[PDB]
């Protein structure tokens, strides 16, 4: 009983109303966005290093 | 055209304010956290004939890269939730101290506020810290007014009667055990 | 680098027929025609408070040799809530030539009903401190107005060493109504 | 037969529709052709319901006021005007057998499930309509040639000089969403376009 | 974890350019290497 | 002579850009 | 639970987890308001049957992470494409950019420079010179997004309105004739992606004529080097 | 039961409240 009560005046404490107006979103798109650009570019490097083996012969 | 100034105040203690920042930071926006770091002067209007007249002009101290604003807020209006008062927002150029004096106004006390802001909806909301000027003349040496810190949740709306004191008592509930907002003076 | 005069009636012909002449020449020369321009201002007490068109998000206020702080539009309500003004405005309004780099604004000058004159208002766009550039404003001028004359009038500002906004254009602007005011 | 099994419908509510339709059919008189009336008439009721809510999300959404609709409830039947031209979908109970049907001022037709898709084969057509009449116009003035593109832009390149140059002859468009013409010229002073814009959208 | 992402950002734009520099760089050599008389 | 020229530049190439590959792969897997 | 609240962004109400997948700390300003729901699946979260399948902008022209967030993201995405395409969409019917461009249900033909048609599709299920083209879209809009909540309008003196940092300058610094003021008004969504289409474009083409010319000479020879 | 409860460290300390709005009213 006491321990549960310390906790709930702390709640209390913390007074917890509407939820928080916080996400981490944006920089998670932007991130998402680098590692689509490095994909891009190491996929055309890919195809890059393909043609100039086949011209290598 | 002839915007309106809802206001609310209230203190917050030292610890108590890493507190309420923190918590506030939860539920303003994401965009980031805003220092703020101004120098105030009050500039009165002798007003030979009837009363005194006051203007308030905030420069920037942390950009430097801004001008600086004129305010002329009006008698305090006198049920609504909120102190209301007429709000002239005036943003002016690195000159109005001498224009001003040559109008024929002196400054009368000046008060240096450095603090956070933060912007949830139309609102506006700040604390900061009124350190006192030592020296008249000086943003070097800046003694603290009060132990603690003040908060303003602060709206300027139309003239036309709006809900803008709905949304402050709301905001205002939300942060009740930490703060304290209401009408004053 | 703005310069401005007053060109008198020369009459001759009306004074909107001045005008008439003038936006003949400058059509003449070929030159495009843009957006009207109007700049007006007031007195108080002494005090002078005037907008132009070519800056309308800031209002300017200016003492005769003093200062002369930029504000934002919301300038004249200050005025207004600060009663603690004697009805002569005056008032410019007329079109807006645009020549390759260089717009010149002329307008019939009015004070109640009656137009007193003509102004003139001519501005080098791309320009720094004039003291380097009077030269080639000048040189236009002798064109359009040199017929009666242009004469410096940058000396209001020429004193300096470096520097140009747009306020000493106002302060130009101030300075003609001052004159256009007191002789008929 | 007279007794109801369990219906389906593609395109609780279908319980009672259920119930409902299973009710009237003993009457005894020709059970199974009453029965397709009334359901075919439940049938142009979803579709006409499906329509409006399809015409209320592209005037909220997309089109705006380029649509207004005139329309009767408990008639079902809907009419939607774009920028003059009204286009409408009844059911002409006459003979409720024959499905759905649709007007236009002049057209000089199959319809699924899609009512955007039927405002721009509409527009379309219409449009394809004000070019044919261009084209009368310059033939009549010049009888020397003239082109058409038929591909989704709706064309009507007219060439201005004898050696043409496609690059820049003059392009004629009709803004399928609204009906005023453009045009391009490729560099004619953005502000004559202008002016000859009024004038060709006038008369 | 907004900085631990930032960070992650940060570290790819770097790589990325690195990579269009070099890449420029024998680009310009190819410039100059398919500009020269293709008689044969 | 520029036979030769020409596939040295190209396998030059080619050594290059297998090098940043390699790299650009590892920095996505990191 | 610790870690997906530590990732994805949720207020828990009602003996329930309102969990926000739309973009509003970002302000987007799309109706959708996104709200998936979870149920209890560690081993789950269920998308709201409005944004299901997959996303894909096919912008084109014409001649082992937590299960959870793989969902989230996907639902995220889904959500983002639909919204980018809402704005296409009423653009298309806005300004009235100088080219003319039909919007259909899902595809938005256009042309630029006459023979060329640029389709920006959105393929909901359940190229590359226009994938180019769909990065930098998707970061215009999120610059969009930006644009409304943002530092720049955050005022640097106590004082007047929420102004764009430049608006203030418009004012004592007697700043702006009617272009100076113009610079601040906007310019769309379609008509900025199209100028971007037909520069790649532009540029394909004269690459191609100046090589063509390369090919058919060997006399005079034309160097060249792009920036 | 005991209840006796007080919270802990008040955060309004109201006449340092009344001070500051006074001083950003007023004076000082």
């Amino acid at each position: 009983e006491a321990e549960l009560s310390a906790q709930i005046r702390y709640l209390t404490q913390v007074a917890t109303g509407q939820p928080h107006e916080g996400s981490s979103y944006s920089s998670r798109k932007d991130c998402q966005m680098a590692l689509k650009r490095v994909d891009y570019a190491r996929l055309k490097l890919s195809d890059v290093a393909r043609t100039c083996e086949q011209m290598l012969e | 055209i002839n915007m309106m100034e809802y206001l609310l105040q209230g203190s917050v203690l030292d610890h108590s304010l890493e507190s309420l920042i923190h918590r506030l930071r939860g539920l303003c926006d994401n965009m980031e956290p805003e220092t703020f770091l101004d120098h105030e002067m009050v500039f009165l209007l002798k007003g030979q004939q009837a009363s005194p007249f006051v203007l308030r002009a905030r420069r920037s101290m942390d950009r430097a890269g801004a001008p600086w604003h004129l305010r002329y807020l009006g008698q305090p209006e006198m049920n609504r939730h909120a102190l209301v008062r007429n709000c002239v927002d005036i943003a002016t150029s690195e000159n109005l101290t001498d224009f001003l004096m040559e109008m024929g106004f002196r400054m009368d006390h000046e008060f240096v506020a450095k603090g956070h802001l933060f912007r949830k909806g139309i609102m506006k909301i700040m604390v900061y810290k009124i350190f006192r000027i030592l020296v008249p003349g000086n943003t070097d040496s800046t003694e603290a007014l009060s132990l603690s810190y003040l908060v303003e949740l602060s709206v300027v709306a139309p003239a036309g009667q709006d809900m803008v004191s709905d949304d402050m008592k709301n905001f205002a509930e939300q942060l009740k055990p930490l703060v304290h907002l209401e009408k004053i003076d | 680098v703005t310069c401005v005069s007053q060109m008198p009636v020369a009459e001759g012909k009306s004074v909107q027929q001045t005008v008439e002449l003038l936006t003949r020449k400058l059509e003449m020369l070929g030159a495009e025609k843009q957006g009207t321009f109007c700049v007006d201002c007031e007195t108080y007490h002494l005090m002078y408070v005037m907008h132009n068109s070519e800056y309308p998000l800031s209002c300017f206020a200016l003492f005769e040799n003093g200062p002369c702080l930029i504000a934002d539009t919301n300038f004249d309500v200050l005025m207004v809530k600060l009663k603690g003004a004697k009805a002569s405005k005056i008032e410019t309004r007329g079109t807006r030539y645009q020549y390759c780099d260089f717009l010149v604004k002329v307008g019939t000058v009015t004070m109640g009903p009656s137009a007193r004159g003509i102004s003139v208002e001519v501005e080098y766009g791309p320009c720094v401190v004039a003291s380097d550039c009077w030269s080639l404003l000048l040189e236009f001028l002798q064109s359009f107005l040199g017929s009666h004359t242009p004469g410096a009038p940058a000396v209001f500002g020429n004193r300096h060493d470096a520097v140009y906004g747009p306020a000493d254009t106002m302060v130009q602007y101030m300075e003609l109504f001052n004159k256009i005011r007191k002789q008929q | 037969p007279w007794r109801l099994l369990k219906l389906e419908i593609l395109v609780m509510q279908i319980s009672f529709i259920h119930q409902l339709v299973q009710s009237r059919l003993f009457a005894d008189e020709k059970p199974l052709q009453d029965m397709y009336n009334c359901l075919h008439s439940f049938c142009l009721s979803l579709q006409l319901e499906v329509l409006h809510s399809q015409t209320l999300m592209l005037i909220r959404e997309r089109w705006g006021d380029l649509v207004q609709v005139e329309r009767y409830h408990a008639g079902k039947c809907l009419s939607l005007s774009v920028w003059v031209h009204k286009v409408t979908i009844k059911i002409d109970e006459n003979d409720v057998s024959k499905p759905l049907q649709i007007f236009h001022d002049p057209p000089l037709k199959i319809d699924h499930l899609s009512i955007e898709k039927l405002l721009i084969d509409s527009v379309h057509a219409r449009a394809h309509q004000k070019l044919q009449e261009l084209k009368a116009i310059l033939r009549g003035f010049n009888a020397n040639e003239n082109s058409s593109i038929e591909t989704a832009l709706p064309a009507l390149v007219v060439p201005i000089l004898e050696p043409c140059g496609n690059s820049e002859c003059l392009h004629i468009f009709v803004d399928l969403h609204s009906g005023m013409f453009q045009l391009m010229l490729y560099g004619l002073d953005q502000a004559t376009l202008d002016d000859m814009e009024k004038s060709v959208n006038d008369d | 974890r907004n900085q631990q992402l930032r960070t992650l950002q940060e570290e790819c734009d770097r790589k990325l350019i690195t990579l269009r520099d070099e890449i420029s760089i024998d680009l310009y050599e190819l410039e100059e290497e398919y500009y020269s008389s293709s008689s044969s | 002579n520029e036979l030769q020229r020409k596939d040295a530049l190209v396998q030059k190439h080619l050594t290059k850009l297998r090098h940043w590959q390699q790299v650009l792969e590892d920095i996505n897997v990191q | 639970l610790l870690r997906l609240r530590q990732h994805w962004k949720l207020r828990k109400v009602g003996d329930k987890i309102l969990g926000d997948l739309s973009y509003r700390s970002a302000g987007s300003l799309f109706p959708h308001h996104g709200t998936f729901e979870v149920i209890k699946n560690t081993d789950d979260v269920q998308i709201p049957s409005d944004l299901e399948g997959s996303a894909y902008i096919k912008v084109s022209i014409q001649k082992g992470s937590p299960h959870w967030q793989t969902k989230l993201e996907a639902a995220q995405n889904v959500l983002l494409c639909k919204e980018i395409f809402a704005q296409l969409s009423r653009e298309a019917v806005q300004i009235k950019s100088q080219v003319p461009h039909i919007v259909v249900k899902n595809q938005i033909i256009s042309q630029p420079f006459p023979s060329l048609q640029l389709s920006i599709s959105l393929c909901h299920s359940s190229e590359d010179h226009l994938y180019v083209l769909e990065h930098n879209l998707h970061l215009l809009i999120r610059e969009f997004h930006k644009q409304t909540l943002s530092s720049i309008m955050m005022p640097h003196p106590a004082s007047a309105p929420f102004g764009h940092k430049r608006m203030r300058l418009s004012g004592p610094q007697a700043f702006d004739k009617n272009e100076i003021n113009s610079l601040q008004s906007s310019e769309g969504l379609l008509e900025k992606i199209i100028k971007q289409a037909k520069h790649i474009f532009l540029r394909s083409r004269a690459a191609a004529t100046i090589d063509s010319l390369a090919s058919r000479i060997e006399d005079p020879q034309i160097q060249a080097h792009w920036s | 039961e005991s209840g006796g409860l007080r919270p802990n460290k008040q955060t309004f300390n109201p006449t340092d409240t009344n001070a500051l709005v006074a001083a950003v009213a007023f004076g000082k």
